């Protein structure tokens, strides 16, 4: 965990990592509310 | 001294490429050996003269071949149900179907289509029968033989213009604005009112017969006693048709804008008044420049004098008239700038106010003309680009441009590239994502979750010049604008009624797809600047190679070191923008030529509901128009089309040609040629043939300008073709 | 506004949902109705009737097409198609470019700055995506304290 | 042929001379530099141009520069 | 000769790749005749991928 | 320095013969001859392509181009301690002597040669190509 | 292989397939070929009459050919095929 | 419709202004 | 079409002879030793 969690801050995991929590997140937003095109707030 | 002899350099190369070279040096005058000034301007001069006499020649030919296998007077006739006749073809390869398919518009024998509004030009202008288009041609011939003889002229050592006669430029400016731009438009106004109104209202107006027709009932009284308004009194009326007596006015010069009620074009009446005040107007401001006379502007004070006191701007133009008028490729860079916004302003003013009569019906023609203005304006931008660039490497002083705003420029040149990056990558995502999010849409099963943008800023502008269709009724929609009330007698009840009709292409009802493509043509336009101004202001030199100046200005690359600097040159700047301007103009006339396609047949909500998504684009535009394109030729038989069936296939042959120059690079074909020098020196029977020009790979330059011309070549003959085969065997 | 009636009034908008509906109904004949591919076509077809009770209630605009229409212009109307989740959308993307310009000068003053990016420093990282939140108060307190822009003095500029 | 011309910036590293494939480049004594030789290109008219020197200079920015200009059979690198 | 060994100059050399850079001295030479005799060292390399590039007193200065 | 005159008498390396030899240019334009001693029959990698067996005594071979030469020579330089010449032969006859010039490889620096071609400023003291025009000289060569 | 006495034989100048035979033709036949072929020597005179020649003869028969010889002086046999729009 | 001696004309005229052309054209030269 | 065999004439001699003309007398001046 000096060099396993140095490893799992390198850009391609760190990158793999964000992008699928970052499309898990966006995916997420699009199953209880999809279709959205106009933001109501 | 070999060919080429105006480099010596050239002459000792013992390869094919002091052949090519030679060719592709042969007009940069100033690179030459044992070159002066007098020499460059005279060869510049003499050069201008041979290039006047070609086009000459070129009109001649295009009269003449119109004159002779052209129906120019079966087309007076009627010009609605006959094909303008360009020229016979006489081919040895021809079968009989191709001869049997090619006779058109009741000719003799196979002749090509005219799709360059000529036949509308000469019949708006006055010209009728081919013994005047005849005449026409020998007197361009004349013309043309009278600029090979001052050409010549020039040249010779009596009759040879010092480069201080050269290098005046206000002499030059007040003769140009004066003659060029104000006598002959005055010169055309007096065409326009003395032979071409009669002839649109039938009288025959011709040489013979100059000096007994008069071209009002009171010619020149009210034009010295001042009351002009007479030469506006009777006007051409709605019911008046083009060419006839009958129902036609007797004002020579009108203000009623708007368009002829037949023809669909501009007033004849209207484009004389329009020449006399841009006529007046050239001649007055011909009057500015300080020549022999006391009188006039020195253009040199006015640059010096024109210098911000904050410091803003530096210099302000201190040191910028030296630098205009020493520099040859500043002035023709700044020329070719002013003639690109021209060449598109031409364009973009012949298919919304059409000027020639009978050029609206005829769709694939007005097609051609825009298709035509905006390449010829996509190269002559690009060339003035290039000359801006081949400005900062041979002709910039740093010296002289001493902290004014051309050597500012330079100063925050990366603020400029780097903020036209930041634009271009705005717009290229922004366009991308929303072409591809309505072909997800398209292809997901719902239309209706695509972001349509209706473009209201332009929309609030065709609003503002009077279409009452979007309801935002400001002004000149709006009846309570002063604008309005000060137009509303003078010129907008043709401009309105022009402007309000759905059928022509006067500011046409624009919508999600054509916000989407401007950003598109956005995208072309800055990505294009963006390449150009990066090859123009890092032109001396960049943070890679600081000594680009040095290295003049089409050289090939600095090696393989330093990381590498393929392409690092400003003319390869050039070559890169080639594409881009190609892939603009490409948009740009895609987007016209579809826009019109669904307008001329009147299905305008095929572009409404497809132009928003680029499926649409390749199935309803690329797909879809594209049927009787390849069917020119079949198995079965062949059309009329099989021409534009051929040069489409040939498009396609070059464009990727093309690629093998662009792809492929030069020392893999440098050893495939070091090998078949050896196959053809120890072939016997063939060995016994030499060379004198060793055979050599095509030069890393010439290979980027081979790949660029094909790439070129390919792309205007597949668009060429496709555009005057899909609106010419569709028409409508 | 721009010649194009509401959504909740138009009739090509309408036409919309019953042609996809209907589209859908007919996916639906070939399968069992308490099938598990039928449950997927029915919940297709309560995501488009919600979709389309939304698209009307929003007060969006449908042109001739029967489709909405965005006015980006900046009506008061029209707040929520550009402006709303434009500005939404501008703080998110501010967040990035704060915590992504405030992580190099972090990593600039260290020992191996070039190591810093290619490996992440996640605790250093992390301390700063929060303080991504409240960036439009830090961007102009560094414009206007001068931090934000470095003087041309000290900027690597290619010689002319 | 090709114009090869040394600058004062050199360091007298002679990797100029051992990257050079056609015996261009030397190294002849100078009194700029704590080596206190600088290159130079008598043979220049030897030259492909291949700037096989510029890549192995190590000074920023190069000492040793090629300029391609006038190019014969020598700068042309044919064997036949 | 020279600012000072160990000190911070920033070049005023218009060619090189570190014009308004930061750069650390490494090495001065004192000897006569040396026209770049400044050698500074830079924490980013360049196109070459070396940091060392020598430089003359007056093409510097301190910062 | 004297230079070394070619013998004309010392033999080839035993080549089984290759098409990236001579061409034409050797019978109208020049050729390459290089010479070297050698320890002790070995094989080396020719730079028209393939393999030979060099001589144990000195070796002759003919090549078209002056970085064949180079391209042989620094190979026979790092993979053998062999020093070597070549030359540059006329068609009329005329044998040309090119490397080394001093009997020293220029690597190694020799008080003998001169500096030609050689700057006393730096590029960005070159001057601009607007202040050169029509000229025969250019923005490096003064 | 360098001799520095025939500079020919050591570096490729070489007749691979030449023949040194005098001749193997007889009179009759040799005088036929010069007497027809004299007045065809000469590169400069050869090249005026080749296409002063040439330009004649591809400009007869273009204009002196049939119909059935070639189709484009045969013209249209059927009725014109009729565009879009009345064109 | 134009005639066959107006075709003569316009061959001629084209063949002069195809001397003035070449004329042009050596004077480039030199 | 008034003449109709200037057709059967030009075409010939600007598409055969002409570049035949051109090309030939071009490669002469381009191989000029001079
Ligand atoms: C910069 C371009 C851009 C813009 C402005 C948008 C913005 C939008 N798209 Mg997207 N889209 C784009 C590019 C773009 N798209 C591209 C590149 C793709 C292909 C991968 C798609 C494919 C896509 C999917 C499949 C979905 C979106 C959806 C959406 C919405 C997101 C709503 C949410 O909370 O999440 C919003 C209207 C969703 C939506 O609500 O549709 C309206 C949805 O269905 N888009
Ligand atoms: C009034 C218009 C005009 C004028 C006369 C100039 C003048 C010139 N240009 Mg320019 N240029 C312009 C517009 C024009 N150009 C346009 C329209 C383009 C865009 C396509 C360019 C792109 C271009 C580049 C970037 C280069 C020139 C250069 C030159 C020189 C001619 C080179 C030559 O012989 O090419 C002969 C060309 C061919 C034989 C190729 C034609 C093959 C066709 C395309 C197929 C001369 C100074 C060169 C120069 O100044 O060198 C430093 C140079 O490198 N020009
Ligand atoms: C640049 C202008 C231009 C162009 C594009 C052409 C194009 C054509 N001409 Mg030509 N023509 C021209 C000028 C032009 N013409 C003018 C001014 C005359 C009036 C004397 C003629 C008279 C003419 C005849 C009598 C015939 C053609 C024919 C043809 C066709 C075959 C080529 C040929 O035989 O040339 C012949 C060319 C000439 C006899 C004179 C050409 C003189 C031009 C101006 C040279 C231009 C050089 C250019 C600037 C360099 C680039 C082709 C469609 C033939 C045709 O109709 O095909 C069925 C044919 O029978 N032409
Ligand atoms: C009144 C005097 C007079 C007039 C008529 C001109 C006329 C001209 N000069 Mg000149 N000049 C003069 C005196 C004059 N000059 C003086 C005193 C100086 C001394 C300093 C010069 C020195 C000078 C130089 C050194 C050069 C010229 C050149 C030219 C030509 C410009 C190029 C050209 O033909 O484009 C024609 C351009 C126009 C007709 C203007 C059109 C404007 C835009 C682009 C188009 C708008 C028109 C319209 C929309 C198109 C519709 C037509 C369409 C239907 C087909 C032109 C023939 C150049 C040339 O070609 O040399 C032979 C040249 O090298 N002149
Ligand atoms: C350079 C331009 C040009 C030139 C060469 C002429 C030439 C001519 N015009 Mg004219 N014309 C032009 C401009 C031109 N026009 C414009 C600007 C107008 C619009 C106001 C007209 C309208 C006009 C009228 C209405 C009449 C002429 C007439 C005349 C003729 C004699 C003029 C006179 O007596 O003095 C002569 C053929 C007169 C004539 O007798 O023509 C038959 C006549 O009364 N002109
Ligand atoms: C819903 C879909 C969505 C998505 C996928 C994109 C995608 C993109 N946009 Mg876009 N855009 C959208 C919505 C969308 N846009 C909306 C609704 C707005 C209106 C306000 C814009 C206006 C816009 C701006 C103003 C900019 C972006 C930029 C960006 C790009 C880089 C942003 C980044 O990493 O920050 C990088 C870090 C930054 C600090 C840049 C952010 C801009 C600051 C906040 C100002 C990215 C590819 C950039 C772009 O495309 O231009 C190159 C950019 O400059 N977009
Ligand atoms: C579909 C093909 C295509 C695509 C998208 C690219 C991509 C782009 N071009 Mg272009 N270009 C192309 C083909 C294309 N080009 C070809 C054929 C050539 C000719 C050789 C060039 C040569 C080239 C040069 C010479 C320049 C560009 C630049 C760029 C950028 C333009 C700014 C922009 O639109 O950012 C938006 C980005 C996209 C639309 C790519 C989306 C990919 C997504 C994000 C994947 C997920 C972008 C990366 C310019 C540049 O990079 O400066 C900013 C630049 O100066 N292009
Ligand atoms: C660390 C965050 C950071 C910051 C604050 C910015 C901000 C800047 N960049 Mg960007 N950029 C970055 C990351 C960053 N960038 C990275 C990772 C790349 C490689 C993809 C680039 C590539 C780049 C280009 C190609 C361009 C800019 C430019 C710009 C300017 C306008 C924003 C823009 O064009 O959209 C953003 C542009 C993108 C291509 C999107 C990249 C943004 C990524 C997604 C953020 C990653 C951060 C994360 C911590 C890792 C602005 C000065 C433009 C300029 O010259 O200034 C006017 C320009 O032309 N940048
Ligand atoms: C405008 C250019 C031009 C013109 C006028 C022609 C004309 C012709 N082509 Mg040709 N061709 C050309 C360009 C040209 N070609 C090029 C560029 C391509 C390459 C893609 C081709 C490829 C091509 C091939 C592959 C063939 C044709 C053939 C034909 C013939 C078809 C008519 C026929 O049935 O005659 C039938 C044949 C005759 C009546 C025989 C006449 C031969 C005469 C007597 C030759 C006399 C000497 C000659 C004039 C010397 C010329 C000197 C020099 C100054 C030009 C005709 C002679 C065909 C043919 O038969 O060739 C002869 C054929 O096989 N063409
Ligand atoms: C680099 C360089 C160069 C070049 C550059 C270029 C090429 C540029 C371009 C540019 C351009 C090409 C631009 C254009 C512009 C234009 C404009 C800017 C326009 C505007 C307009 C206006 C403003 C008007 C107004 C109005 C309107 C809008 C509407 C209504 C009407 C009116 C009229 C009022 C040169 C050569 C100099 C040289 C040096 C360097
Ligand atoms: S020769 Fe070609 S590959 Fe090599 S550096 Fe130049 S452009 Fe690049």
């Amino acid at each position: 965990m000096q060099d396993v969690k140095t490893y799992l801050s390198t850009a391609p995991v760190l990158a793999t990592l964000w992008f699928g929590f970052l499309a898990g997140l966006l995916i997420e937003i699009n199953r209880f509310f999809p279709d959205a095109l106009v933001l109501p707030l | 001294s070999r060919f080429p002899k105006f480099s010596r350099g050239l002459s000792q190369d013992p390869t094919t490429r002091r052949i090519w070279f030679g060719i592709a040096t042969a007009h940069d005058f100033e690179s030459h050996d044992d070159m002066t000034e007098e020499r460059l301007y005279q060869k510049i001069f003499a050069s201008h003269f041979g290039q006047l006499a070609i086009i000459f020649l070129w009109t001649s030919g295009n009269l003449f071949h119109v004159a002779w296998q052209g129906n120019f007077e079966a087309w007076g006739q009627d010009p609605l149900h006959v094909r303008p006749i360009a020229h016979a073809i006489w081919d040895p390869h021809f079968g009989q179907p191709a001869v049997e398919a090619f006779t058109r518009g009741g000719a003799s024998g196979p002749v090509n289509i005219a799709y360059s509004g000529v036949y509308q030009w000469w019949y708006t202008i006055g010209l009728r029968t081919n013994q005047d288009l005849y005449g026409g041609s020998i007197f361009l011939l004349f013309v043309s033989a009278l600029f090979l003889i001052a050409g010549w002229l020039h040249l010779q050592p009596k009759w040879k213009p010092s480069v201080s006669w050269f290098k005046n430029a206000e002499s030059r400016l007040n003769h140009h604005l004066s003659g060029l731009f104000g006598v002959s438009s005055l010169a055309w106004t007096g065409h326009l009112v003395h032979v071409a109104i009669p002839e649109s209202r039938g009288e025959h107006v011709r040489w013979n017969n100059l000096l007994t027709a008069l071209p009002h009932p009171q010619g020149l009284g009210p034009f010295f006693a001042g009351q002009w308004n007479v030469y506006a009194q009777n006007p051409d009326s709605n019911s008046h048709l083009f060419g006839t007596s009958e129902g036609a006015g007797t004002a020579i010069l009108t203000f009623l804008g708007g368009f002829h009620p037949q023809t669909q074009s501009l007033w004849l009446t209207d484009m004389a008044h329009h020449h006399l005040a841009i006529a007046v107007i050239f001649i007055i401001a011909g009057h500015m420049y300080r020549t022999n006379f006391g009188i006039g502007h020195s253009m040199k004070e006015i640059l010096e004098a024109h210098t911000p006191p904050g410091g803003r701007l530096g210099r302000g133009h201190k040191g910028l008239y030296d630098t205009i008028n020493n520099s040859l490729h500043f002035q023709l860079g700044l020329a070719l700038a002013s003639l690109g916004v021209i060449t598109s302003l031409v364009a973009q003013h012949m298919y919304s106010l059409p000027p020639y009569a009978f050029l609206a019906q005829d769709f694939t023609t007005q097609a051609a003309l825009y298709t035509h203005h905006q390449y010829i304006a996509g190269f002559i931008m690009t060339g003035a680009f290039a000359h801006g660039a081949i400005f900062f490497i041979r002709d910039y002083n740093p010296e002289q441009n001493k902290d004014n705003v051309l050597a500012r420029m330079l100063e925050h040149k990366e603020a400029i590239i780097s903020h036209l990056s930041w634009a271009s990558l705005f717009l290229g995502f922004h366009t991308l994502g929303l072409y591809v999010h309505n072909d997800v849409m398209l292809a997901f099963g719902t239309p209706e979750k695509q972001i349509l943008i209706e473009p209201v800023f332009a929309q609030w502008i065709q609003s503002a010049h009077g279409k009452a269709l979007y309801g935002f009724d400001v002004l000149l929609s709006s009846a309570d604008s002063p604008a309005f009330n000060a137009g509303q007698t003078l010129w907008l009840p043709g401009w309105l009624d022009a402007i309000n009709n759905n059928s022509n292409s006067l500011f046409l009802t624009i919508g999600p797809g054509d916000f989407l493509v401007h950003h598109a043509i956005a995208l072309g336009l800055h990505t294009t600047t963006l390449i150009l101004v990066k090859g123009a202001l890092d032109a001396r030199g960049s943070k890679l190679m600081p000594d680009k100046k040095e290295f003049g200005y089409s050289f090939p690359c600095d090696g393989p070191g330093r990381g590498g600097t393929c392409d690092i040159s400003a003319w390869d700047a050039f070559y890169l923008a080639v594409f881009w301007m190609l892939n603009t103009i490409g948009w740009v006339t895609f987007y016209w030529h579809w826009k019109h396609i669904t307008l001329w047949q009147g299905n305008v909500a095929q572009f409404n509901e497809s132009s928003t998504y680029l499926m649409g684009w390749l199935r309803d535009y690329l797909w879809l128009n594209s049927s009787q394109l390849i069917n020119g030729y079949n198995p079965f038989g062949m059309n009329s089309l099989s021409v534009w069936a051929w040069m489409f296939l040939f498009g396609h042959l070059v464009w990727a040609t093309g690629f093998m120059f662009l792809i492929s690079w030069r020392g893999y074909w440098q050893e495939l040629i070091e090998t078949l020098a050896w196959a053809h020196e120890r072939t016997p029977l063939a060995n016994l043939v030499r060379w004198k020009d060793k055979p050599v790979a095509l030069s890393i330059v010439q290979a980027r300008l081979v790949g660029l011309a094909h790439f070129s070549v390919g792309y205007i003959f597949t668009y060429a073709a496709f555009l005057i085969a899909s609106t010419s065997g569709k028409f409508g | 506004v721009a010649g194009l009636t509401p959504c909740k009034e138009s009739k090509g908008f309408a036409k919309r949902q019953k042609q996809e509906i209907k589209k859908l109904e007919g996916r639906l004949k070939l399968y069992a109705p308490d099938s598990a591919p039928a449950l997927a076509i029915n919940a297709t077809i309560e995501k488009t009737k919600r979709r389309f009770e939304f698209y009307g209630n929003q007060g969006l605009l449908c042109g001739t097409d029967g489709l909405p229409h965005l006015i980006v212009d900046g009506d008061q109307a029209h707040l929520g198609e550009f402006v709303y989740p434009g500005l939404v959308f501008l703080y998110i993307a501010g967040w990035i470019g704060w915590v992504g310009r405030a992580y190099l000068i972090d990593v600039r003053t260290s020992k191996k700055p070039t190591e810093k990016e290619i490996i992440i420093d996640v605790p250093l990282a992390l301390r700063i995506m929060s303080k991504g939140l409240t960036w439009p108060v830090a961007a102009i307190g560094e414009l206007r304290s001068g931090k934000l822009v470095e003087k041309s003095s000290n900027i690597t500029v290619s010689p002319r | 042929a090709h114009s090869v011309k040394i600058y004062d910036t050199c360091i007298g590293c002679t990797q100029c001379v051992r990257a050079c494939p056609t015996d261009v480049l030397e190294m002849v004594p100078w009194d700029g530099c704590k080596a206190s030789q600088i290159a130079s290109a008598p043979r220049t008219e030897d030259c492909v141009g291949c700037k096989r020197c510029e890549s192995a200079c190590p000074t920023d920015f190069l000492s040793v520069r090629v300029y391609l200009g006038a190019e014969t059979t020598r700068s042309m690198g044919l064997a036949y | 000769i020279g600012p000072k060994r160990g000190s911070i100059v920033k070049v005023l050399r218009r060619e090189s790749y570190w014009f308004n850079d930061t750069g650390k001295v490494v090495a001065v030479d004192q000897a006569p005749g040396v026209r770049y005799p400044v050698v500074v060292r830079f924490d980013k390399v360049n196109y070459a991928g070396v940091s060392t590039n020598n430089y003359s007193p007056d093409e510097l200065e301190q910062s | 320095f004297t230079p070394p005159t070619l013998n004309a008498d010392t033999p080839a390396p035993i080549f089984g013969g290759s098409t990236g030899g001579l061409l034409r240019k050797a019978q109208v334009e020049e050729f390459y001859v290089i010479t070297w001693e050698s320890p002790k029959e070995q094989i080396f990698e020719m730079p028209t392509g393939g393999a030979a067996i060099m001589r144990s005594g000195p070796n002759l071979l003919k090549l078209a181009r002056k970085e064949q030469c180079l391209a042989l020579g620094a190979r026979l330089r790092t993979k053998f301690k062999i020093q070597y010449q070549f030359y540059r032969v006329f068609p009329n006859g005329e044998v040309q002597y090119l490397h080394p010039k001093d009997g020293v490889y220029p690597e190694k620096v020799n008080a003998g040669r001169t500096a030609v071609g050689v700057n006393n400023r730096s590029i960005g003291q070159n001057a601009n190509p607007a202040e050169l025009k029509f000229a025969h000289k250019q923005a490096y060569d003064l | 292989y360098f001799d520095l006495g025939e500079i020919d034989n050591t570096t490729g100048n070489w007749d691979l397939y030449g023949n040194d035979d005098p001749n193997r033709y007889n009179g009759f036949q040799n005088k036929f070929f010069e007497t027809f072929a004299g007045a065809f020597t000469k590169r400069g005179l050869l090249l005026k009459f080749l296409v002063l020649g040439g330009a004649t003869t591809i400009g007869y028969l273009g204009s002196t050919s049939s119909g059935d010889l070639l189709a484009i002086k045969n013209g249209p046999k059927q009725a014109p095929i009729m565009g879009p729009r009345g064109r | 419709s134009i005639s066959d001696s107006q075709i003569i004309v316009a061959l001629v005229s084209a063949f002069i202004t195809g001397i003035l052309a070449l004329r042009l054209g050596k004077s480039l030269y030199q | 079409m008034t003449a109709s065999y200037l057709p059967s004439i030009f075409v010939p001699l600007i598409g055969l002879v002409f570049p035949a003309i051109t090309m030939a007398s071009l490669f002469i001046y381009i191989e000029q030793d001079e």
